[PDB]
């Protein structure tokens, strides 16, 4: 697995890998990593899927409820709370490393990390999974600060495919999600789509 | 070697009407890394013979050294005797079977293709000194992947021609690129004749990623 | 598997089940676990088949040798010991061996216990293997030096077909031979179920 | 075991072998792993038969309850989320491999469950030891939008595929056939396996088997 | 960890007759839960009138039958005579315990003519320990074939029966229809059944089909 | 092996209208033999069996509990429990104990108490139910069982050849396993009556 | 080990057991007890782990007891063997399991004479003689070489003392002594101890 | 460690931080990773600092002498396989990961590969534990035809990723650029490494 | 287990040890002799693993008496007991160590009655009195509580008949039966077996 986010002005840009392994028996190579967990709120899975799947579920529920009473879109600080309470709280139960990102009207497009062990930080841009050790020399490179929408989808999209040629618990697609006031917008990319180097 | 270290994975063969074709891809893998991605698990061993390894690089490249010293030391002789497709593949058995017994294993599969006296050779030698023929074998993930396809079409028709056989094996390496996390889209075929062992590459698949708008 | 073997006035007495095992399997029951030695020497099986067939052929092998060279048959005291010798080099190696070396020389009647543990012990009675607490049982309730011929082979069929009874690994048929001085002669092979119908 | 599910351009097909295994030995041939949940979704079972068993026809009943008090015909993703709830519960102690297909509202889904509770949805998933040989004929073969034949073809080649180079498959094919019109359970759809007829008898007479005691109760 | 040994799977059986011998196999060689190849015999000619099957470990089953090829015709070279039925037996018995301490992972049985001209059958474990039989079973399916031979060839449990000898034909349908059972509930054992029979005149092969699954 | 311990084998055999129900009789820990009449096959019903191979200890104990839940069942609806009825009790029995197993596989034999139909199964020590039409076996010499089965079962086996069939896949079967055996005790189960015989068997 | 034995004759079930509690390589006593009181006519013979032998033979004996003084009649011996095996089997699963083999001898008026046999798995078996301990390896024979079920009582105390003998000759442990009891239709008798 | 070595037309570029940790102490912060073989050949020396110090001194000792007998410049391939046959033949008792570099009249500037397991291959190479974290760098950033100042650049970068993400890796970049007119050495400490913000 | 014991009085040495061989949970047999003759005047007592015992004892025999062949005189006692130390020492880190342990009893012309405790470590002791075995525990007390340095060799075999008895006693093992031989300046006797 390979995830990664990225913060802009106005947003956020989700991307995932879309194998998961058993072994080296690839059992889906279409995954869906990226996870709605609110409207304009995502989150990138890795580690076990059965883990992730479920805090997933759970939070969810906790975040759609609150949302309710309060009468107001969640907070992203509060869907990483969430995540955070849980992956903490079931640190020795979990294997679980989590990136939340989305846009809220308060704080604009945040980016947070919930690493194994549950600890949260809120970071410019994101990288988990196995296959992030492969692509930290890239991102440290190629990031610059005030990045427009089109271009954190092309960093996302050439760090991930650079993570995938390298990590064999990762490749398949890239799936792509920007996410801004104006709503979530999904894309695909396969084949020639990927970036070759 | 008691622990691999970079390896490959699965190779291919089929036999077909007028020789053998077997294929592997250009991988050596470490643990999950894909790290020396333009290396040959093919080997011409003579003009009848060839061979492909998977498992520790190191050990295959120590295999191809002593293996290709033996064809050299005949061909010094020039009495018109040479070394059988079949003949190799007994002196691999002997060979995996001796460094097992001394509990010091070369850590490969193999697949030894050849055609002499209007025959298709193709042989198996793994680790432990097993070995066998078969008209089609796969070796690693290829053994859970590629042989059910090779078997299934092999009932239908047991003859092949070349091209069926080269489509056949381009089917199966496209399904070991989907399914095998330790697989690389480039890969070799080496195909061995009347004419001789020619060996091309490197090879692509093309792929199919429509499932991924069927969530 | 159980053996016994017991001195008494008219010799030694030996007698075997033939029951073979693997695991809970029984790989046979025509095992002939009383192996000859030559003629005037008897040797039993218990433990590991292979280990008790090799190592005795070997002892039949050294025996033979050692008449040609000497001009006189080895004594039981001495092929025992050649025995005790030849496995003792195996120790913690994982030989599984209980054996009964059993012949008349100029000693008389000679009966040693030698196993792969390194134990090699002269005795009027013995009895190995799994079974072999069940037939010590009868055995030592019947024995008696004076005991006359048929009781002597009465006594040595019940104690292995008691033994058959309760001890799993133990059945099949009764085999039975009696050392004599002039040599060793096969007495009787019962099977188990015959013996049943008799007693 | 191999068990497979493909969706079609009018719903499901599920397939899968026959063979119930004990150690290395066949205990059934005969053995039916495609399991009722509702009128309109079944489950291939694949890992502890004993689990698989046990967790469908829970989930089949509490989907009975949930669809005598809605009124209305169940969905495949409350099965869904009930058993990969309940499989989480139990941290993969519930051994039950899952392929759960169906036709709802929403039209055809197809879900693979795992024991520790993970989900895919997927139009076409394979389980069990031969779930490779399986995979490898839909690799090969499948395509989007087949026709109903097309996609019973093509599930009953990838169970071959686990019927043949799978040690722990065997005997005969059963397929489940799931439209919005219609279903059709086919046990069994192909019998590629049957035994050898038997050259001698050994029809054995009254008093070959010796007999020591006799005891007979007359019976109202 | 390296272990040296793998289970390739395969049934054997040996009956002897009167004035033949019968050595049957599968062809299936398995690993896991994989099969390699439908087309690996597990009996192996020595001589014109002793066979021997060997199943268990292929990479030993494949050593040990050339060992035992080249014995042969150093036993011919150094005596000016062939091998007899029971002398490979016995030579066997030694090779096998030169191992005792790295065994050879194999189940053999020999069967064979005598030097009456009768049918002779040897059984062994992987060390070496033997009998002479009448019939035996070996490998995987072993516990399952043995009892029918107990019953049908041995006779035994059976009251109210003639013990006759047993003719070829009966035999020969006799190693069929265990196979066929075998087949059903042993996974190692399918594809084709080899038999090998053992006269006078020499050795003639017989293949049926089994289950592929 | 806990499942070998006690040793022990149980097998049922479907037969035209009847059917057959067999057990060794030995009682022994793991080597030495205790008693020769071990019960391994207790009724359920004028016309239904069940037999438990395994530990000796949950032989007892899953016979005992569950003639407390059949008798309960009994008197409850007022009538003769069908034999797959009881197969899905005992199955829940087992399964309760998912976690920490009573050590027994049971085989169930019978004729529906109002049809008069054959029924046999056997289930695993978690209670997965398996119904044929042929023949079932449970123990520590299941392979030979099936051995002798798969060679000599018929179909549409009248009441005696029935008998023949199942004695004498029993006797062959258990003379091959160390631990099964020092008798075998067959009831045949027919319509208008129960036939129960001890057969001549090895006492080896 | 410890060693206990019985033998089941026409109308009277004979008991012995060791008299010996050891403690490493030490007897420390040499006038023990192994046999309990159920009822008057029922012992309980039992074996094992230190502790759980005294406290599962007492707790089943004031149960045996209870029952009575309940109903104003006594626990038959199989009645009395079902429940001592109900409650040995509730525990083998239980945190509190208890490491005891027993033997239960009694004489029912209607049904006569009974010897069960009871392991710790809890199997029960109804035999006309058992043994337990390593003794009873070397004793079982002799009770199948010369048992018949006629013996006379006179007779069962003389294969008893064979079996006694036997141990003192071949088993490897000093069990100098040991108690004997009978139960028949006038309860429970204390024989003479048997000693060497 | 991180250890790289790269070809361009007429010599070879080697590279490598200068960290040796014992557990996470740093015993030495001024490594010196790139050993001389002979006049133009170099190795890179990654895992155990006995192993790979024992086998450069046995192999110095071979090729040198191997060198006086036929009275030529060594072959870089010379070099390598001969690095090849004592880690394949100890591969057991070995923990070392050699890059071997330089310059030969026949072949030019050549980068070999001797990882664990002792296997060969010719390649630019990246060895060490900070090799994981530079891999997808040094595929987007490598071009074919680069010139030898490009390479001393490239190599710095490399470098400098992995020395600031990889705790086993630090101190000072050294470089060598080896062709025809010889090896040129220098230091890279301080303001003059790399700088990328956070 | 086995048992061993010395006792050395003013011009004499007394020596006895069990005679059972055991298996498992059997005697095997009952008149086993655990002492060893090395010359006219010294005795070696050896127990412990199987095989070891005999193959050393019988080492130690075939030297010493290869010595006096040599050299036309016996080896004295304490030349004998180093002489096994030194054997069964260098041994101890070898392939092929002796798990025994043994008593040396001998009478010296010159130096009078020895007696000398050698365990399988090859730590070797000259004493008064010396015990090998499990029984040694129970009777080495009794020893030191009755045992003078001028001490008759009537006294010295009450005073063994007492260790033994507590064996009998209080031991856990079947000992029924010991070896007894004292060595003085008339060489080796035999004296009568002590049995219970
Ligand atoms: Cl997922
Ligand atoms: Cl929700
Ligand atoms: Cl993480
Ligand atoms: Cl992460
Ligand atoms: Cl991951
Ligand atoms: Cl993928
Ligand atoms: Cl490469
Ligand atoms: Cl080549
Ligand atoms: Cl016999
Ligand atoms: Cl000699
Ligand atoms: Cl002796
Ligand atoms: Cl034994
Ligand atoms: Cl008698
Ligand atoms: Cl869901
Ligand atoms: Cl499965
Ligand atoms: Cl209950
Ligand atoms: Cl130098
Ligand atoms: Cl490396
Ligand atoms: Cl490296
Ligand atoms: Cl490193
Ligand atoms: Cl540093
Ligand atoms: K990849
Ligand atoms: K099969
Ligand atoms: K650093
Ligand atoms: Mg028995
Ligand atoms: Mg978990
Ligand atoms: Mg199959
Ligand atoms: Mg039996
Ligand atoms: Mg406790
Ligand atoms: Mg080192
Ligand atoms: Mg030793």
């Amino acid at each position: 697995t390979t995830i990664m986010a990225v913060q802009f002005d106005g947003g956020v840009v989700l991307g995932a890998d879309s194998r998961t392994t058993t072994g080296s028996y690839i059992a889906n190579r279409v995954t869906d990593k990226l996870t709605p967990i609110h409207d304009r709120i995502f989150c990138c899975r890795s580690g076990s899927a059965a883990d992730t799947q479920a805090v997933a579920d759970a939070v969810t529920y906790q975040l759609g409820f609150h949302s309710i009473e309060l009468n107001e879109p969640p907070l992203v600080h509060t869907a990483a709370s969430l995540f955070k309470e849980m992956c903490y709280r079931y640190r020795e139960d979990l294997m679980a490393g989590i990136i939340i990102a989305g846009w809220d009207p308060q704080e604009g497009g945040q980016v947070y990390s919930v690493p194994m062990g549950g600890m949260m930080v809120r970071q410019s841009f994101a990288i988990g999974g196995s296959g992030s050790s492969y692509i930290y020399g890239y991102v440290d490179a190629t990031y610059r600060e005030g990045m427009t929408k089109e271009e954190c989808l092309q960093f996302t999209a050439n760090a991930l495919a650079l993570a995938m040629e390298r990590d064999g618990s990762s490749g398949g697609v890239i799936r792509l999600a920007a996410i801004a006031e104006s709503g979530v917008e999904r894309q695909v990319l396969l084949g020639d789509q990927i970036p070759k180097f | 070697t008691q622990n691999p270290m970079v390896t490959g994975t699965s190779v291919l063969g089929v036999k077909f009407e007028g020789g053998v074709v077997i294929a592997a891809d250009m991988l050596g893998s470490y643990g999950s890394l894909a790290r020396f991605r333009n290396i040959s698990r093919i080997m011409r061993v003579n003009n009848s013979t060839m061979l492909g390894a998977s498992g520790d690089y190191a050990d295959f490249q120590y295999l191809k050294q002593v293996l290709g010293q033996m064809v050299i030391d005949e061909e010094l002789l020039g009495d018109g005797h040479s070394y059988s497709p079949r003949a190799i593949h007994s002196w691999l058995t002997r060979a995996m079977y001796s460094r097992r017994s001394k509990m010091n294993p070369l850590w490969n599969t193999m697949v030894i293709g050849g055609y002499a006296d209007g025959e298709s050779f193709l042989g198996y030698v793994d680790m432990l000194g097993v070995a066998y023929e078969a008209p089609s074998l796969a070796t690693g993930y290829g053994a859970y992947l590629a042989q059910p396809l090779l078997r299934e079409v092999l009932e239908k028709q047991p003859v092949l021609s070349q091209t069926e056989a080269r489509d056949l094996v381009e089917r199966c390496m496209r399904v070991l690129y989907y399914r095998d996390a330790r697989s690389y889209n480039r890969f070799q075929i080496a195909t061995v004749t009347e004419k001789g062992v020619e060996i091309e590459g490197p090879l692509s698949t093309e792929t199919n990623w429509d499932i991924a708008h069927m969530i | 598997t159980t053996t016994l073997a017991f001195k008494f006035r008219h010799g030694v007495i030996v007698a075997a089940d033939s029951r073979a095992t693997a695991g809970a399997y029984i790989a046979s029951q025509t095992v002939k676990k009383v192996i000859e030695i030559n003629p005037y020497l008897l040797g039993t099986m218990a433990g590991g088949a292979a280990d008790c067939s090799f190592w005795e052929r070997l002892l039949a092998r050294q025996c033979r040798i050692y008449e040609l060279r000497n001009k006189e048959r080895i004594s039981v005291a001495a092929a025992s010991k050649l025995l005790a010798n030849m496995v003792y080099q195996y120790k913690g190696m994982g030989l599984s061996m209980g054996t009964m070396i059993c012949g008349w020389d100029k000693r008389g009647p000679g009966l040693y216990y030698v196993d792969s543990e390194g134990n090699r012990i002269s005795g009027a009675t013995f009895s190995v293997g799994s079974g072999s607490v069940y037939a010590y049982g009868v055995m030592d309730r019947g024995y008696s030096y004076d005991l006359e011929v048929e009781q002597a082979y009465d006594l040595a069929r019940r104690a292995i077909y008691q033994a058959t009874y309760r001890d799993a690994y133990s059945g099949g048929a009764v085999n039975l031979y009696h050392v004599r001085e002039d040599g060793w002669i096969r007495v009787s092979s019962d099977n188990v179920a015959d013996l049943h119908e008799k007693y | 075991t191999t068990i497979a599910g493909v969706v079609y351009k009018d719903g499901i097909v599920l397939g899968a072998d026959t063979r119930a295994t004990e150690g290395m030995v066949v205990a059934d041939k005969n053995c039916s792993k495609i399991h009722f949940i509702s009128p309109n979704i079944y489950c291939c079972g694949a890992g502890t038969a004993a689990d698989t068993d046990m967790t469908t026809q829970l989930i089949s009943s509490n989907l009975e309850l949930h669809s005598l008090s809605t009124g209305r015909l169940p969905r495949v993703v409350t099965a869904n989320r009930m058993l990969k709830q309940m499989l989480f519960r139990y941290q993969g102690y519930i051994g039950a491999a899952l392929v759960l297909g169906g036709v709802d509202v929403t039209g055809p889904h197809l879900y693979s469950i795992y024991p520790h509770g993970s989900t895919d949805k997927l139009p076409y998933v394979t389980m069990g030891s031969g779930s490779l040989a399986a995979m490898a004929v839909f690799e090969d073969k499948f395509r989007p939008d087949m026709e109903e034949e097309e996609a019973k073809n093509l599930v009953s080649e990838a169970i071959a595929a686990g019927i043949f180079n799978d040690l722990g498959s065997g005997s005969n094919i059963d397929l489940c056939v799931i439209s919005k019109n219609k279903l059709d359970f086919l046990r069994p759809y192909t019998v590629p396996n049957k035994k050898g007829t038997r050259l001698g008898r050994y029809r054995c007479e009254k008093g070959t088997t010796a007999v020591l005691t006799e005891k007979i109760t007359p019976l109202e | 960890r390296f272990s040296p040994y793998v289970f390739n799977g395969g049934t054997i059986l040996a009956i002897a007759g009167e004035d033949f011998a019968i050595v049957a196999s599968d062809t299936r060689l398995s690993e896991g839960f994989s099969i390699h190849t439908r087309d690996s015999p597990k009996c192996y000619k020595l001589t014109d009138k002793t066979v021997i099957g060997c199943s268990g470990f292929h990479g030993d089953c494949l050593t040990l039958t050339k060992i035992i090829e080249a014995r042969l015709k150093m036993y011919k070279h150094s005596n000016n005579k062939a091998m007899t039925t029971g002398a490979i037996a016995a030579m066997l018995s030694t090779i096998l315990y030169s191992r005792r301490f790295f065994p050879y992972y194999v189940y053999n049985i020999i069967g064979g003519l005598d030097e009456e001209g009768k049918g002779a059958v040897y059984s062994f474990d992987p060390v070496g320990s033997y009998q002479r039989d009448s019939f035996k079973a070996g490998g995987s399916a072993s516990a399952m074939l043995q009892p029918l031979l107990d019953n049908q060839v041995g006779f035994k449990n059976m009251q109210n029966v003639e013990h006759v000898p047993l003719s070829l034909d009966r035999a020969m349908r006799l190693v069929k229809d265990v196979f066929i059972s075998a087949a059903e509930r042993d996974v190692y054992t399918g594809d084709a059944l080899r038999i090998c029979i053992v006269t006078k005149e020499g050795i003639r092969e017989e293949t049926v089909s089994l289950r592929k699954d | 092996s806990i499942m070998s311990y006690n040793g022990g084998a149980v097998m049922a055999m479907k037969g035209k209208n009847c059917v057959a129900i067999a057990a060794d009789r030995r009682f022994g820990i793991q080597a030495q033999m205790v008693t020769t009449d071990f019960q391994k096959i207790f009724p359920m019903g004028d016309r239904l069996y069940i037999g438990l191979a395994g530990l000796a200890t949950d032989v007892q104990t899953v016979a005992q509990r569950l003639k407390f839940r059949l008798n309960l069942y009994e008197l409850k609806e007022g009538r003769q429990i069908k034999p797959y009825t009881l197969m899905s009790m005992v199955a829940n029995l087992l399964y309760e104990k998912r976690f920490g197993p009573y050590y027994t596989e049971p085989v169930i034999a019978g004729l529906d108490p109002k049809t008069f139909k054959p029924f046999i199964c056997s289930l695993d020590l978690i209670g997965c139910p398996m119904v044929t039409d042929d023949f079932v076996v449970s123990g520590t010499c299941a392979e030979q069982m099936y051995g002798m089965c798969e060679s000599l079962w018929e179909p549409n086996m009248d009441p005696d050849h029935l008998f023949e069939t199942i004695s004498q896949a029993m006797l062959n079967a258990v003379d091959r396993d160390a631990v099964s055996g020092m008798g075998v005790i067959v009831h045949i189960i027919e319509k208008d009556k129960i036939t129960t015989r001890t057969l001549k068997a090895r006492m080896d | 080990m410890e060693y206990l034995i019985g033998i089941q004759g026409p109308d009277y079930v004979l008991v012995a057991s060791d008299r010996v509690a050891a403690s490493n390589i030490v007897q420390m006593k040499d006038d023990h007890d192994k046999m309990f009181k159920m009822s008057e006519k029922i012992l309980l013979l039992c074996v094992g782990e230190a502790g759980d032998t005294v406290q599962f033979a007492e707790y089943i004996q004031k149960n045996v007891q209870l029952y009575k003084m309940r109903n104003g009649y006594e626990l038959s011996p199989t009645a009395a063997a079902n429940f001592t095996r109900r409650n040995l089997a509730d525990c083998l699963r239980s945190r509190t399991p208890y490491h005891v083999n027993l033997l239960l001898a009694g004489y029912d008026e209607h049904e006569g004479p009974a010897l069960y046999y009871m392991d710790y798995l809890a199997a029960l078996a109804k035999a006309p003689f058992a043994a337990h301990g390593y003794g009873a390896f070397l004793t079982l024979s002799i009770l199948d070489r010369y048992y018949t079920p006629t013996i006379s009582r006179e007779r069962a105390v003389e294969l008893l003392r064979k079996c006694l003998e036997e141990l003192q000759k071949r088993f490897i442990l000093n069990l100098p002594t040991f108690s004997v009891r009978i139960i028949d239709k006038n309860g429970i008798h204390d024989l003479d101890n048997i000693s060497f």
